[PDB]
């Protein structure tokens, strides 16, 4: 019946979990470029 | 680890790289009763179906891992699908084994379950097996790692270990579906064409029974089996999940060696995954009357449907009650060669 | 003096940190492709 | 096919975590 | 030299956390 629905939930879940790494990667690349 | 260095110098002709593995006894116990096997490698492709040569795998059982946690049998899987450079991995790519003692039980394994765990686990003289001396010095725990199996939900231990360049190239390989999608659709396709053959044989005839096999029938047969009670004849086609265990292919593998009869018998309604691929014998001194005793013991089965295949190209379906419907077996001989290469040699 | 070149090796260490995120980043795209 | 894909996503998921734990090596010297 | 400690503890806190997010994923299905 609704594996379409659970598939949509896991899709939006991996979207919001990619959101944390897309947040963290730029902040980790900002904090090491102040060494000049 | 005896089978690991037993087929690493023998299967090197047909296969570049060889993997070392374990099967637990608990996962393969439903493949074969009483652990009767003691193999044949045939890796089929996902999108590139084809046919490949069969490779032999030396496996010996009754011998434990180095771990005392689990005790199971030994095995090995050849990997030879990757053309030329093996740096590419084919994902969702099955490998099929034919383990056996006297051919019984089948095993299917993805390459992805194999390779992800293989990287996870990390005035003469006599000739010496240099692989045997190099194997002996590792002898540690972390060579073996447990990896879940997608076909049957159990952990399948692989043993890999920093041995030589042959495994050394193996973990450096990576690359960027439909492999079990075909075999189910193929078997249900031939089952649909067989049921259509039975449909047209019941249609060109009257809707009647010829009753090849005699058996006595009660007066309440139209009561306790209802009018047009073809519930089993409905669901027969869903109940045939296997083909290579089935008697349907046993006729096709026996055309070249002469002609006997084979039986696929199934429960009237979910009484158990009964039986697939047995023999009706006219060869031994049981004789034709001995085969007739088996056939009347078949027709007297009041709680099972039966399907019969002959080796000469004819198919029958024996109802519980001795009734039978004749039918035809004939198919395109490309699929004959396909099944014949799926089992063994042409 | 001796405190100059480590500032240059730090950006080389940052170079691999920048580039090896793509090795992760194409893999979830592959997960969406297969599933 | 659904239970096949469930175990198939569970066998691929540990790969990217093992790759991240391999990337955690370079963390330890920074 | 005080930048190489807080940054390191916070990325350790997020590399445990991304494993906690995949653990919550395994908790979902």
């Amino acid at each position: 019946a609704q594996v379409l629905k659970n598939r949509l939930l896991r899709v939006e879940l991996d979207g919001i979990m990619r959101d944390h790494l897309a947040r963290a990667e730029e902040i980790r690349q900002d904090l090491d470029a102040v060494v000049a | 680890m005896d089978v690991h260095i037993d087929n690493q110098v023998l299967s090197g002709l047909g296969t570049p790289l060889l993997v070392h593995l374990f099967v637990p006894d608990t996962v393969m116990a439903e493949l074969c009763p009483n652990r009767v096997p003691n193999a044949w490698c045939q890796t089929l492709f996902s999108d590139r179906t084809g046919l490949t040569r069969v490779c032999r795998v030396f496996a010996a059982r009754g011998m434990l891992p180095g771990r005392p946690s689990h005790r199971g049998t030994f095995t090995s899987v050849p990997v030879y699908c990757d053309e030329g450079l093996p740096e590419l991995y084919n994902p969702f790519h099955v490998a099929a084994l034919r383990f056996y003692d006297e051919l019984v039980g089948e095993l299917q394994i993805y390459y992805l379950s194999l390779f992800e765990g293989a990287k996870r686990a990390l005035l003469s003289r006599v000739p010496v097996s240099f692989s045997k001396t190099r194997r002996a010095i590792r002898e540690s725990r972390a060579l073996v790692r447990g990896i879940a199996h997608i076909f049957s939900p159990h952990a399948l231990y692989v043993v890999t270990y920093p041995e030589l360049s042959a495994q050394g190239r193996l973990h450096r390989m990576t690359a960027v579906l439909g492999a079990p999608e075909r075999e189910f659709r193929f078997l249900i396709s031939v089952a649909l064409r067989i049921s259509a053959s039975f449909r047209e044989k019941l249609a060109m005839q009257a809707w009647t029974a010829q009753q090849e096999i005699p058996v006595v029938i009660p007066t309440s047969y139209s009561r306790i089996y209802k009018n047009s009670d073809l519930i089993r004849e409905a669901f027969f086609t869903v109940q045939t999940r296997v083909s290579w265990e089935s008697c349907w292919v046993k006729a096709t593998i026996s055309n070249a060696p002469d002609a006997c009869l084979w039986i696929d018998s199934h429960p009237l309604y979910e009484e158990g995954a009964s039986a697939w691929g047995k023999v009706i014998d006219s060869r031994p001194p049981g004789g034709l009357v001995g085969a007739a005793s088996q056939l009347v013991a078949l027709g007297t089965d009041g709680h099972c449907v039966h399907l019969a295949t002959t080796s000469d190209g004819q198919a029958f379906l024996v109802l519980p009650g001795g009734f039978v419907i004749k039918g035809q077996l004939a198919l395109t001989p490309e699929e004959r060669g396909y099944i014949l290469a799926r089992h063994g040699i042409r | 003096a001796s405190r100059v070149l480590s500032r240059f090796v730090s950006q080389l260490r940052r170079k691999l940190e920048r580039s090896t995120h793509r090795l992760i980043a194409d893999l979830e795209r592959l997960k969406f492709l297969y599933l």
